[PDB]
RNA sequence: GCUGCAGUUAAAAAGCUCGUAGUUGGAUCUUGUGGAGGGUUCCCCGCCCCUUGCCUCUCGGCGCCGGCCCGAAGCGUUUACUUUGAAAAAAUUAGAGUGUUCAAAGCAGGCCCGAGCCGCCUGGAUACCGCAGCUAGGAAUAAUGGAAUAGGACCGCGGUUCUAUUUUGUUGG
RNA sequence: GACGACCCAUUCGAACGUCUGCCCUAUCAACUUUCGAUGGUAGUCGCCGUGCCUACCAUGGUGACCACGGGUGACGGGGAAUCAGGGUUCGAUUCCGGAGAGGGAGCCUGAGAAACGGCUACCACAUCCAAGGAAGGCAGCAGGCGCGCAAAUUACCCACUC
């Protein structure tokens, strides 16, 4: 079958990290096209049902998209399949609640609540610099949003904090060595540590070291590394375990210290 | 030994397996595939039938017995086998011209015990078993 | 011919130590069998012994004690990749507390137990207990 | 050399117009011809007998126009005697897990040759890089040659 | 029957030799001393000549008092080999956690309060994933390799031929 | 607020292309070419690259490292059974990719189809008819016939999952 685009999206080849089960039917949600890469995206309702637990069954879930209660980057979506993605803010106005989608350490969106005042802006990784007629340039950004007439001295791999509600840049960084960054891409996922080095090659791919302040150091490509603050200075609120990773041993060893797993 | 074993002696080695392999026995007939076709079966384990006519093999020596098989061509291959009945009596319990179902003898296309040129036995005579018929769990439906 | 040299060497030493010889005669020597044979004198399977020089290959003469029992070449020389090394240690060894499965690396020849401690696979290139 | 006209169609690179425009030895130039090329990137050098020459090809990615992006490969020369490309050979060694023996396989490509070389022999190393599909077994183009690596094709007693 | 078979008589070496492909192929081109990690010599800096071979420098930091020093830039003839990274769909398999009433499974679940807790805590690991391709380190082993009726080296010079546009505010000679 | 539309970016893909990897056979050893084989030059055509096609021109391409030809109770892979180590055999079948709707060919609409629960024709089948004409494709769920050693209910329902 291949007369034209699938539509359908089995479970047991469903992205795994939105933590499935296999005893409900054949089906799983499937990402609606959008700004955020299909792999990329926790589609909507497996925050609302499958993490919080508001709703039990589907269609109690587009029983409160249609009250418009839901926001995604200030303004207002409805879809039960939304594709929001890395660095979004949802905002639920009638609990006082926001949230932000960012990397656990083991590599999967957690729920991490926030002040308002952080809930007014998210960090944009700057992809392409293009030149449209008239002398005009542009932005390109992963959430994929076209910001007209930058500054120019921005390049890319930097990152620019975006206002919600205007567009139009408050600050950003010039990506260099000595900045704090973070993983979004690759199997090295979450983890938190200051640039150190970089490599270049001339096409094929090129490799960026990392290593934190627990002195590990490792390595990924060019293309998996987004910038969050200065060196040693985040500019979000980051969640637990501050993206250093730890082994199994060691994990293991935490739960059996405290001698906890309920509270 | 007697044999090379250069770093380097891949296609020498298994080119020379995949053909000394083919004078293998039991390789030769299963691959060739000539078994099959030569057989009245079509590798199914059983085969269904219609009776020709009663016959009585004389066993081979030292061993002197009348075996009372039976000679029935098949259905789905239109070709005829000599085909053994076992227990004790069970000779009466076959009619002729009707349907039987048989079954090889356990022995893989050779000729078992002191009875030649029989490879096969019969386990149904209508819908109706030897054991049961035999035992007497069930009866012959005229 | 001779195609191999560390064969032709060690079935020598093998022959030799069964009629109960103890000085032997070993050509042509090469700096690969001054290596090999340093490595089986300091764990205390053979004595010491005396480089012969000619202007040809020169040749080697060793004082050696009963203690040696067999040591074999692997012909060809495969590789080993430090978890092919323990499939390899259970064919070579009779026991699992003595013999040693010598082998070259990029660190030097050495015995396998010394290998697994440098953490660097190479080719193998015989064996003995 | 000089004439490389002998098509049907006129030979002529694009990219490079012929003015009328005044000159005190007019008209209108002194040879008609100013000489284009570009670079390949990379870090592959550029030749001077492309800047210095005269030829018209468009599969030469010196002087024409086709990319080099992907994948770099090497080969030696078996065969030629094609117009503007020449046979390779690739030599390589395939495994078998069931034994732990390797044994040897070749594959043969074509690939095309740039008029800018003019030195090329049988058995000459040569090196080569991924293109866009220029013909039904062209692939590739030369982007270097190098000999005298193995086996000398000369000696010095000058 | 690679690991791991057999060929005098039990089945079995071409009558014999030559010979291209294939397979396989001799020797030969470096050792000692203080500090550091482990013994009582031996296995990250250096030293005898070498030590991650060099320069050449110039642009953007570190220094010390215009002047001087050392990291990054071309790389050590090429491969294999070996070691580390990157990179890889899930289910299945190995395997951590959880009394399914036990198990096969499953991905859950666990805490304190009469009615005042209107709530709290925590999991959903990890391994492996042939090849072939990409990256860095090692340099033994095996291939490949530098001047032999020379060209290697130093800002050593000549002759010859061609040529760059940068700067003297601009444009021409 | 709702709707529509143009271009660029993005998402979902799609299409071509690179390198490497495949079961048996030599009682298959030479094959391929103007009925284009390999290449060159220009053009045609196509969403674009390309002997894809045409004109003109060149004479090549591949092979004992197994081509070419023939065979396969061969859909491919993720896997499955057995097993000390090394292996052997199986994979129609829930995931992923492909191909096809009786056999062939052509085509409309649309962003997307050489679609068959769309259309047009032939060939093979088969139905109705006032004999003038008309209509059809269960390798969708049930069910029946036939084939055979061999395989289920003409059930209930959009509550769950989508």
């Amino acid at each position: 079958m291949a007369r034209g685009p699938k539509k359908h999206l089995k479970r047991v080849a469903a992205p795994k990290h939105w933590m499935l089960d296999k005893l409900t039917s054949v089906f799983a949600p499937r990402p609606s096209t959008g700004p955020h890469k299909l792999r990329e995206c926790l589609p909507l309702i497996i925050f609302l049902r499958n993490k919080l637990k508001y709703a039990l069954t589907g269609d109690e879930v587009k029983k409160i998209c249609m009250q418009r209660f839901i926001k995604i980057d200030g303004k207002v979506r409805a879809d039960i399949t939304y594709p929001a993605g890395f660095m979004d803010v949802i905002s639920i106005d009638k609990t006082g609640e926001n949230f932000r989608l960012i990397y656990d350490t083991k590599g999967r969106f957690a729920v991490h609540r926030i002040t308002p005042e952080e809930a007014k802006y998210k960090l944009c990784k700057v992809r392409k610099i293009f030149v449209g007629t008239k002398g005009i340039p542009h932005l390109v950004t992963h959430d994929a949003r076209t910001i007209r007439y930058p500054d120019p001295l921005i390049k890319m791999n930097d990152t620019i904090q975006i206002d919600l509600e205007t567009g139009k840049i408050t600050d950003f960084i010039k990506f260099d060595t000595g900045n704090l960054c973070m993983v979004t891409g690759g199997a090295n996922l979450g983890r938190i540590g200051v640039i150190t080095n970089r490599e270049r090659h001339p096409g094929s791919f090129d490799v960026v070291h990392v290593k934190d302040a627990n002195g590990n150091s490792f390595a990924t490509r060019l293309s998996n590394i987004f910038v969050i603050g200065k060196g040693n200075k985040p500019w979000i609120s980051l969640p637990r375990g501050k993206g250093i990773r730890l082994t199994i041993a060691e994990e293991r060893d935490k739960r059996l210290a405290a001698k906890q797993s309920s509270g | 030994m007697g044999k090379c074993r250069g770093l380097r002696t891949a296609r020498k080695l298994r080119s020379h397996r995949r053909d000394q392999k083919w004078h293998d026995k039991q390789y030769k007939k299963a691959h060739l595939g000539t078994a099959l076709k030569a057989n009245p079966f079509g590798g199914a384990s059983h085969a269904k039938g219609i009776v020709l006519e009663k016959v009585g093999v004389e066993a081979k020596q030292p061993n002197s017995a009348i075996r009372k098989c039976v000679r029935v061509q098949l259905i789905k291959n239109g070709k005829k086998i000599t085909a053994f009945v076992p227990n004790d009596g069970c000779l009466n319990f076959i009619e002729e011209n009707d349907e039987v179902l048989v079954a090889g003898f356990g022995r893989k296309g050779h000729a078992v015990g002191d009875i030649p040129g029989v490879r096969f036995k019969v386990v149904k005579v209508a819908n109706v078993s030897l054991l049961a018929l035999y035992k007497g769990k069930k009866e012959r439906p005229r | 011919v001779r195609m191999n040299v560390l064969a032709d060497a060690l079935k020598s030493i093998n022959n030799a130590e069964k009629r109960g010889k103890r000085q032997v005669l070993i050509r042509p020597c090469s700096k690969v069998i001054v290596r090999f044979l340093t490595v089986m004198m300091k764990h205390g399977y053979i004595g010491e012994f005396e480089i012969i020089d000619d202007h040809r290959a020169g040749k080697i003469v060793v004082n050696l004690t009963g203690r040696l029992n067999k040591c074999g070449v692997i012909s060809p020389r495969f590789d080993v990749q430090l978890k092919d090394l323990e499939k390899w240690q259970n064919n070579l060894l009779p026991s699992r507390q003595f013999g040693f499965i010598v082998l070259t690396t990029s660190a030097g020849i050495m015995d396998h137990e010394e290998a697994r401690r440098k953490h660097t696979g190479g080719k193998i290139l015989g064996f003995f207990f | 050399m000089a004439d490389i006209q002998t098509e049907r169609a006129y030979q002529k690179q694009p990219t490079i117009f012929q003015n009328k425009k005044r000159v005190l030895l007019g008209e209108t130039g002194k040879e008609k011809l100013p000489r284009y090329y570009k670079n390949i990137g990379l870090g592959f050098k550029t030749p001077k007998e492309a800047i210095e020459g005269t030829y018209i090809d468009k599969k030469c990615p010196f002087t024409g126009n086709v990319s080099i992006r992907g994948r770099i490969l090497s080969g030696v020369v078996t065969k030629m005697k094609m117009q503007r490309t020449i046979v390779i050979r690739r030599d390589y060694l395939h495994y078998i897990r069931k034994y732990n023996r390797f044994e040897k396989r070749h594959k043969n490509m074509s690939v095309h040759l740039s008029p800018c070389f003019r030195d090329v022999q049988i058995g000459d190393i040569v090196t080569v890089g991924e293109c866009r599909p220029l013909s039904k077994t062209v692939r590739f183009n030369v982007l270097k040659v190098t000999k005298a690596a193995g086996t000398k094709k000369q000696f010095q007693k000058f």
